[PDB]
C-alpha cells in the first residue's frame, strides 16, 4: 500500500511503462528500474 | 456474588445470589468526569488519524463507551482520577480501569455495576 | 468510511493502522476491494447505501452506532468505527465487568 | 522527550512555533520552570503550578500556523509550520 | 533549570487560525509558496487554491483530458472544522530567551477537496436538511478574496 | 508423515514478494531449502511449479517459471479480470496457501511411539494409499469414511469398535 501525494487513494500499478497511475487524477510516478521489494517473510514451523 | 448459593436443575448457575458486602451503583451526571478528563489531558477530532495506533503512549480514554480523547501517559490519568475520587471531588462509585492489551483506559460511570469496598 | 466524510483512502489506513505489520493486511482486503469498482466518491458511496437501506442517508447513518454523537461532524463517529476495525486485525462475554 | 524540545530549542536559536493546550481556566508575563529531571512546570498567573509535559505524536502531518487577515480587506499569511504539541494540566 | 518566561502576548491572535494537513506526511512536504488562485472562508475555511500539478511526472495526459473540468489544475481543499470550544489551544512563537503566548481561533483541518468526481457524475446526469444554515451563509462562502504572501511578522 | 500431511507453499519459504521490473511485476518465492530437507519431505521447485499450476488460481499455463537452482519459483501476471495489478495483489494472498504436497484434506499428522502415526483428517483412501503406510492395517473413527472407502462391513466393525472404545 503506497499512497498518493495529492489525493491519497492507494497503490495501483499500470503495467504500461512502469507507472503508478491511480484511479483518480493522474500522478503516475514512472519508477525506473528501481527494484520493488516486498518480502513479507512467512512462518516455517518444523518437527 | 455468592459462589455456593445457587439452585440446581434448570438454573445451576443462572440464578445467583448477591454476597454480603456488595453494592449495585446508580446513575449519575457525567459533568465533572468530563471536566476533569479535559484538564488532566485528552485531545480528539484534531489529532492526525495515525496517532491513535500501535505507538505505546496513546491510551485512549473511553467514558461509558464513548471515546473522550487520548492521553500520552496512562498512569498520570489513572492515578490522578483515583486520588481525586478518594479525595471526594469525583463520585465515589466511578471507576477508572486500564487495559494494556488494547490501549484503552475505561472511565465507567454506568450505574448498575456490581461494586464492593476494600481497605 | 467514504460515506462518513473521510473520502480519501490514505486517511482510512491512517485510522486503522499506521504501523503496518498486520494492518497492512487491511490493505488488499478492502480498500483495494473498494477501488476494484471505480467508486472513490463520497456522494456516490452514500448512493450504494441509499439503495440497500430498506443524500437520504446523511440522516440514516445516525441510527448506526448511535451513542457516538454527531452534529453532522462525523469525525467522532469514524474513529469509533476505526477502533472497532482495529480490534479485529489485532484479534470474554461472561466476565463481570 | 518532554524537556528535550526546550534543550533542542536551546541547541538551535531558530524560533519554533509550539502548540499548547492550557487547562480550561478563565481569567481570574507567565513563568515556566524546568525542574531537575525534566519535570517542566509552568508557574502561571495566580502563582498556581501547572505541569505541562509531552503530547500526541506531532509532525506526523503538516500543521501550519496562518494569520487570516480577512484578505478581502487584508491578507491570509502562513507565519510558521508546527512543532511538537504541549499540554498543560493543573496539579494536585 | 531553564526558567524562560512566557509573555501573554496581546499581539492580535484573532487573526491566528491553525491549519492542519492529515494529507502530507510522506516526505516533509511543504505546501510550497508559489501557488495562488487562493480562496478561503472565515467559517468552514474551504481553502481553494492553485495546487497546480507538476509535469515532471510524465504529462498524465489523456486521463487529465478525461477529467472533464480542470480549469493549471486546482487541487482544492474543503476545511473539516473541529472548533467546538476553541481556546483550549493557544500557543505561539518561542525562542530560548522569550516566550509569546497568543490565543488562537478555531483550528481547521484541510483535507483535499475533490469535486471533480462530484461534478463528473452530474455531467452524466445532464447526459442535509438546513444544510447551508438559515442565512445560506450569503457571505462566509462569498468571503474568498485571499492573498497568501510572505512577511516576517512577530 | 510429510508425505501425507499437507504443507502450504507458505510453510516452507523465505522472503516472498512481488518485484518490479520494467513493463511487468512478477512475484517471487525464495523457498527455504534447509527446511525442506529438515522436514523430511520431497518437494522441489519443479514440484512446486506443477503445484502452483492446477491449483484453481488460474495460473494453469506455463506462466509460472522456475529460476535459480531449484530454489525459487516466479509467476508474473494473469490474463484477465483486472490483470494489470489487481490480480497481483490478489496473487500474493492465494500463493502462500496452495498445498505443495500431501493430502490436502488432512489437517496435521502426529507421530506416536514401534511407531505409528495418527492424523486429524478425513480423506481416508488417499491416506491408505500412500507410500510407507501399510493400508491393510489402518482404521478411522469416522464411520462414514469407512463406509465410503472400506465397504459396509468395515463400517459395521467401527461402529462396534468406536462405541466399545468410548465405553
Ligand atoms: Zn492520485
Amino acid at each position: 500500500l503506497l499512497f498518493c501525494p495529492g489525493c491519497g487513494n492507494g497503490l495501483i500499478v499500470e503495467e504500461g511503462q512502469r507507472c503508478h497511475r491511480f484511479s483518480c487524477n493522474t500522478c503516475p510516478y514512472v519508477h525506473n528500474i528501481t527494484r520493488k521489494v516486498t518480502n513479507r517473510k512467512y512462518p516455517k514451523l518444523k518437527e | 456474588l455468592c459462589p455456593s448459593d445457587t439452585p440446581e436443575g434448570e438454573a445451576c448457575g443462572l440464578v445467583k445470589n448477591l454476597a454480603l458486602m456488595t453494592h449495585i451503583t446508580t446513575d449519575m451526571e457525567d459533568g465533572p468526569i468530563v471536566k476533569l478528563a479535559s484538564n488532566l489531558g485528552v485531545e480528539d477530532v484534531n489529532l492526525l488519524c495515525g496517532e491513535e495506533l500501535s505507538y505505546p503512549n496513546v491510551f485512549l480514554v473511553f467514558l461509558n463507551g464513548n471515546i473522550l480523547g487520548v492521553i500520552r501517559d496512562h498512569k498520570k490519568l489513572v492515578n490522578t482520577f483515583r486520588l481525586m475520587r478518594r479525595a471526594g471531588y469525583i463520585n465515589e462509585f466511578v471507576s477508572i480501569s486500564t487495559n494494556l492489551t488494547d490501549r484503552c483506559v475505561y472511565i465507567s460511570s454506568d450505574g448498575g455495576r456490581l461494586c464492593r469496598p476494600y481497605i | 468510511f467514504k460515506a462518513m466524510g473521510v473520502e480519501s483512502d490514505q486517511e482510512i489506513v491512517q485510522m486503522i493502522g499506521t504501523e503496518e505489520h498486520v494492518m497492512a493486511a487491511f490493505g488488499p482486503s478492502l480498500e483495494e476491494c473498494q477501488k476494484a469498482q471505480i467508486f472513490t466518491q463520497m456522494q456516490a458511496l452514500k448512493y450504494i447505501g441509499n439503495k440497500v437501506r430498506r443524500a437520504r442517508e446523511l440522516l440514516a447513518s445516525t441510527i448506526l452506532t448511535h451513542v457516538p454523537v454527531k452534529e453532522f461532524n462525523f469525525r467522532a463517529k469514524c474513529i469509533y468505527t476505526a477502533v472497532m476495525v482495529r480490534r479485529v486485525i489485532l484479534a470474554d462475554r461472561d466476565y463481570y465487568g | 522527550s518532554v524537556a528535550e524540545l526546550l534543550r533542542e530549542l536551546s541547541l538551535t536559536k531558530e524560533e519554533e512555533l509550539l502548540f499548547l493546550q492550557l487547562p480550561d481556566t478563565l481569567p481570574g508575563v507567565g513563568k515556566l520552570l524546568i525542574r531537575k529531571s525534566g519535570r517542566v512546570q509552568l508557574l502561571l498567573g495566580k502563582v498556581t503550578l501547572d505541569v505541562t509535559m509531552g503530547t500526541a505524536c506531532s509532525f506526523l502531518q503538516e500543521l501550519v500556523s496562518v494569520g487570516l487577515g480577512d484578505s478581502r480587506t487584508g491578507e491570509m499569511t502562513v507565519l510558521g509550520h508546527v512543532k511538537h504539541k504541549l499540554v498543560c494540566s493543573p496539579d494536585f | 533549570v531553564q526558567e524562560i518566561d512566557v509573555y501573554l502576548a496581546k499581539s492580535l491572535a484573532e487573526k491566528l487560525y491553525l491549519f492542519q494537513y492529515p494529507v502530507r506526511p510522506a516526505s516533509m512536504t511543504y505546501d510550497d509558496i508559489p501557488h495562488l488562485s487562493a480562496k478561503i472562508k472565515p467559517k468552514q475555511q474551504k481553502v481553494e487554491l492553485e495546487m497546480a500539478i507538476d509535469t515532471l511526472n510524465p504529462n498524465y495526459c489523456r486521463s487529465k483530458g478525461e477529467q472533464i473540468a480542470l480549469n493549471m489544475d486546482k487541487q482544492t481543499f474543503c476545511s473539516s472544522q473541529t472548533t467546538s470550544n476553541t481556546s483550549r489551544y493557544a500557543a505561539a512563537l518561542y525562542r530560548q530567551g522569550e516566550l509569546h503566548l497568543t490565543p488562537l481561533h478555531g483550528i481547521l483541518q484541510l483535507r483535499p477537496s475533490f469535486s471533480y468526481l462530484d461534478k463528473a457524475d452530474a455531467k452524466h446526469r445532464e447526459r442535509r436538511r438546513v444544510q447551508s444554515y438559515e442565512f445560506l451563509q450569503k457571505k462566509h462562502a462569498e468571503e474568498p478574496w485571499v492573498h497568501l504572501h510572505y512577511y516576517g511578522l512577530r | 508423515k510429510g508425505r501425507i500431511e499437507k504443507t502450504l507453499l507458505g510453510e516452507i519459504s523465505e522472503y516472498i514478494e512481488e518485484v518490479f521490473l520494467p513493463d511487468d511485476c512478477f512475484i517471487l518465492v525464495k523457498l527455504s531449502l534447509e527446511r525442506i530437507r529438515l522436514l523430511r519431505l520431497e518437494v522441489n521447485a519443479e514440484t512446486v511449479r506443477y503445484s502452483i499450476c492446477t491449483s484453481k488460481l488460474r495460473v494453469k499455463p506455463g506462466d509460472v517459471a522456475v529460476h535459480g537452482e531449484a530454489v525459487v519459483c516466479v509467476t508474473p501476471r494473469e490474463n484477465s479480470k483486472s490483470s494489470m495489478y489487481y490480480v497481483l495483489q490478489f496473487l500474493k494472498e492465494d500463493l502462500p496457501k496452495v498445498v505443495v504436497q500431501g493430502i490436502p484434506e488432512v489437517s496435521r499428522a502426529v507421530i506416536h511411539i514401534k511407531y505409528k502415526l495418527l492424523v486429524e483428517g478425513d480423506n481416508l483412501r488417499a491416506v491408505m494409499a500412500t507410500h510407507g503406510v501399510k493400508g491393510t492395517r489402518t482404521t478411522s473413527n469416522n464411520t462414514y469414511e469407512v463406509e465410503k472407502t472400506l465397504g459396509i462391513e468395515a463400517a459395521r466393525t467401527t461402529i462396534i469398535n468406536e462405541i466399545q472404545y468410548t465405553m
